[PDB]
């Protein structure tokens, strides 16, 4: 029944972070210059790190859609956990997001400061990333127990 | 017969994740200064365990009690978790900033947060016992 | 019951304010005043069904619309702002403006497909679809915008990000479809 | 049959935007004319653009107005409520866009009497937001049929 | 039959706008006259424009007033409520526009005694917002008929 | 039911007062602020406040009229209009004042510099109050419809 | 059966106090602030506050009157008016003070510079309080209608 | 039956305290701030606070009186007045303090510069508290009407 | 129901807050002054040691109420209890809010002029009685927990 | 029956944590900020935080104790006290921290300048925590009264 709201709750919350990963990243990505450089790779890393954040909720939303049925058992009330399920997954992606840029916007610049540190921010970003990974796990567990 | 408290399950990891998020946030902005973030996440790590353990107990049926037990068992972690970050975050900026000048005293700035991140530990402790007690109901 | 007519007032009661924003305690008294109503307290009275329908679908486009009109918003300066410095290659920066709006077209797409009192799942589960693609749009307008407003003054190395914020539109639209996929037509 | 608040809701918000659009457009307009008195008839574009959105809600309201009736179907206005909000909020967004770009355009066209066409284009590109909402409600209106 | 709050609601908000319109219009008006005493009779345009919106709600209220009655149909006032809000909020927007442009116009016309016609035009272009709401309620009023 | 709209009968004198006050203040501030430069303009600069206070008189009338109509019993219809009455006058007044004062300072500040625009400053103010008049008219009409009374 | 409107009987002395206070303060601030420059104007500059405090006396009267009328039982009608009574006086007062103080500072600040406008500063203030008078009048009328009493 | 109005019995000492506190503070701040310049004025500058604290004594009396009247059973009428009682005194006090402190700083700040206006600074303050007195009077009257008691 | 025991907490709760808030803005200047004059420390401790006193009240308040709670109760019993805490607590919350403000002034002043300290004491000495009142109030209120249905 | 007060059992560790955190932070900020000037004071400057964290231990104890007492069934009375328990400790802690940190920065900032006042800085802090102790004492007592249990 209403747990279907969680289906929404997934990306509307997930995409939210995933955006503020992109934007806060890019605003720094303007500088410093030298559009030539062969990477052009590290510059995307934050974005795509923040990118798959959106992927997360999708998967969540995907799973939560399918298990959801217009005319299938629920109201006694089966699907109720599914509400948690998405929102569970969600803030992590969000939590991930507010991190990403917050590191990213300075992170991209940091390459201009110390390109030999390029490994470092990554080490922060990967933890800065993993947050969503947990929630999703929790999310899938839920719908897995979702019946 | 609501079994609603499972909203607790998420509620654990929700503020939890926020903790290291903000925690790592003010942490990042070399090989030494990762340590706060390295210390930071474990709260999130703590988060999953809680929601996990709660999930398996949750069940389509329940009795409204254990839900309540489940409820706020996360808040134990989560609220603390957010706090833990808030602790880490302020710290996570400071230790690095000062280390710039002098790369010695970090031993404390590693210890201060070391005294800090046990905040979360209390949550799980609090949390676990709740699940430890979530049985026996009826 | 009556609660019907209020939420509309509630919804409207908000948009005006947020509008006049573009032109705190009051929260707490609500909460405590609410926080008491629960406890008093001795017996519980709980949520139940009503008809709904539209409020999502219209909210969908609208919520989406602003997302656009708030996207071109932050850029619309920035382009023109670049502007007189180098008026030409305004249009080379135009590719930004088009995305900022297309995320509104996402959700006009919604407006149609959502064309259509037991097994309310049609109507009820209709709603949250509207909101989800709507807000997904709403921020999808942000991301493209902020990049754009940077894109204007800041080449294609940008546009990777702009499109890396475009797909949010699609995924935003995708689920709205899926979430509606099972929905029968109501009377 | 209370959704008629929508029939108001359209002209209401839509007005606000147009107003809000008109203002921040006008502020620069008069502010620029002191420097260049010529650009007036040119700088009128945003406002005359802006006011268009108003006409929508008017149409929206007018259409809904026909459909109200002492009795009704509870279904009838919901859509009606949906109708207004659609147009209105969209408009409220539309204006919010129009005015912002509005100042930029006249401020810019002052400096460079070139970008004016661009300033038009972006604005030309702004209103379609309103058009959508209009389209939405119209469709919604079209579904006031079947009527119990 | 409580919607009569609308009958107030019209004159209420509409007043506010007119006031708010009058003020930020007047502030510059007197502020400009010190520099140029002549422009007074010219600079009166916004306020005299502004006050017009008030007259609307008056009409709106007056019309609704006739229709109230001790008994009524619950349908009767809703529209009435719709009526006022329509005119009133629109007015509240209308003023909100008038005043803003109002200052610009008098401030501008001070510098360049040319743009005044433009300053008029934009203002001339502002009020129609109110007109719409007026039109809306009137239509709404017209539908107070059929009356159960 | 319980005939509670009499809160309106207060509501009129309430808000209307506020405006008049608020009108009086920002009017007065400049008034005394100007007189130090020119002591003469006092009797002239009194116009806004004496204008402003007028709005108060309205709500008084409004209240007074409603007061007559209250009664221990009543018709639930009776006060709604009453509530409508006050709000009408009151809010309008509250707007009226909010206008009066703003222009009020301008007028006295201006008339200081140029002892010409005073007539204009009057005119705009003369043009301000009619807002209140409307609300007054509204409630009066509303009052007039307290008849038929169940 | 509630007869709860007696909150009004408080409501009057409550708000009315606030205004008087608020009036007193921003009046007093300049008063002491001016006296350092001119020690003489003290007894003159006391006018606003002594004016201001007057409004308090009203609500006192208002409360006192309502107090007589409360009673363990009552008519639900009885206090509404009572509630209306206080709010009327009180809010009006709250406005009254809000006016008094603002002009209050201006007057003493002005009279410092020009020991002429004081009479004007008085006049505006003399013109301020009538706001309170109205509310007082309102409640009194309202009080007068506590009769007929079911 | 509730007999819950006893929250009032607290309400008096509660707000009244706040004012006194708030009064004490902004009074004291200047007091110590002035003494550094002139150590003598201390015993003089104590007037506002010693004035201020007086208001506290009121609510104490108010509470004390109400306290006697509470009882396990009661009449629902009994506390309303009680609630009315506290709010009356308390809010008034809360206003009273809010006045006292403001003038409080002015007085000590002024008396520093000119050791003349202190009598005026006293007078205004002497003129401030009567606000509290009113509320006290109100509740007392209200208390007096706790009789007839169903 | 017998839920008023939230009051029994309410006292120690707010009262703490004040004491804290009192302690802080007192302490800030205290340490801030000591750098200039290291001597005034033992003197400047007066506000905080004054401040903390208010805490002791609510403790007493809570303790007293605690005795009176009981699984059953009379609905009347805690109301007064609720009244009790709020009385002391809010008063305390005011008390602290006074203490600290004057607290900084005193130490800041006594720094400049080592004379006004006695005054700074006096005002503070004059501050706490606020708390005393609330204490007195609740005690009286406590005393009326009797008659008990 | 609900037996829902267990939210308290969380409530203690919750707020208490917050304070400790908040205490830790504003303590730590200066700590690292001072060490750059003087690297020695580290082991000394650790006092506030190690002091601060103590409060956490309380709520832990509080929670732990309450945890034992929860039970699937319960007496509605049982948790109220439980709720009371946490809030007591927790809020107190939340205050405790809010004190600790503020003084915390002062102490380390001061001890930097004058390596004398640190004993005082300790003393005030030593004087801070007892706030928490009280709450702890409160809940413990409250816990002790979880007996008699219907």
């Amino acid at each position: 029944f209403f747990g279907f709201a969680g289906c929404a709750a997934a990306m509307v919350l997930s995409c939210l972070g995933a955006a503020i990963g992109t934007a806060k990243s890019g605003i720094g990505i303007a500088g410093i210059g030298t559009f030539k450089p062969e990477l052009i790779m590290k510059s995307l890393i934050p974005v795509v790190m923040s990118g798959i954040l959106a992927i997360y909720g999708l998967v969540v939303a995907v799973l939560i859609a399918g298990n959801l049925s217009p005319t299938e058992d629920y109201t006694l009330f089966n699907g109720f956990m599914h509400l948690s399920c998405g929102l569970c997954v969600g803030f992590a992606c969000l939590s991930s997001g507010y991190a990403i840029g917050m590191v990213g916007d300075v992170g991209v610049r940091k390459y201009m400061h110390q390109p030999r540190l390029f490994v470092g921010i990554v080490l922060i970003l990967i933890f800065s990333e993993v947050l969503g990974l947990y929630g999703m796990i929790v999310a899938l567990i839920l719908n897995t127990r979702g019946s | 017969a609501p079994f609603f408290g499972a909203i607790g399950c998420a509620s654990a990891i929700i503020f939890t994740s926020l903790g290291a998020a903000y925690g790592t946030a003010k942490s990042g902005v070399l090989f030494k200064n990762i340590v706060p973030v390295i210390m930071a996440g474990i709260i999130a790590i703590y988060g999953l365990v809680v929601s996990v353990l709660v999930c398996y107990s949750l069940g389509q049926k329940q009795a409204l009690y254990t839900g309540f037990i489940q409820l706020g068992a996360g808040l134990s972690v989560g609220l603390s978790g957010l706090a833990a970050g808030f602790a880490i975050g302020i710290v996570g900026d400071a230790g690095v900033r000062g280390s710039s000048q002098q790369p010695r005293l970090f031993v404390g700035m590693i210890l201060i947060l070391i005294f800090a991140e046990v905040l979360g530990l209390y949550g799980l402790i609090v949390a676990l016992l709740l699940n430890s007690r979530a049985t026996q109901d009826v | 019951m009556n609660k019907e007519s209020k939420d509309d007032d509630m919804s409207l009661g908000k948009f005006s304010f947020s509008h006049f924003l573009y032109y705190v305690y009051g929260l707490y008294k609500l909460f405590t005043g609410h926080g008491s109503d629960i406890n008093f307290g001795k017996f519980l009275l709980r949520t139940s069904p009503y008809m709904w329908a539209n409020l999502g679908i219209a909210l969908c486009v609208g919520l989406s619309v602003v997302g656009a009109a708030w996207g071109i918003f932050i850029t619309g300066s920035s382009m023109i702002g670049a502007g007189v410095r180098a008026p030409r290659i305004t249009t080379k920066n135009l590719i930004s403006i088009i995305f900022c709006e297309v995320v509104a077209i996402y959700g006009l797409i919604i407006a149609i497909v959502f064309s259509s009192k037991s097994n309310l799942y049609t109507g009820y589960s209709l709603f949250w679809a509207g909101i989800t693609v709507g807000a997904s749009n709403l921020i999808c307008g942000i991301a493209v915008g902020i990049t754009g407003a940077t894109a204007a003054i800041s080449f294609v190395k940008i546009l990777v990000i702009e499109i890396f914020g475009s797909i949010l539109g699609l995924l935003g639209l995708i689920v709205g479809l899926l979430m509606a996929g099972k929905a029968s037509e109501f009377q």
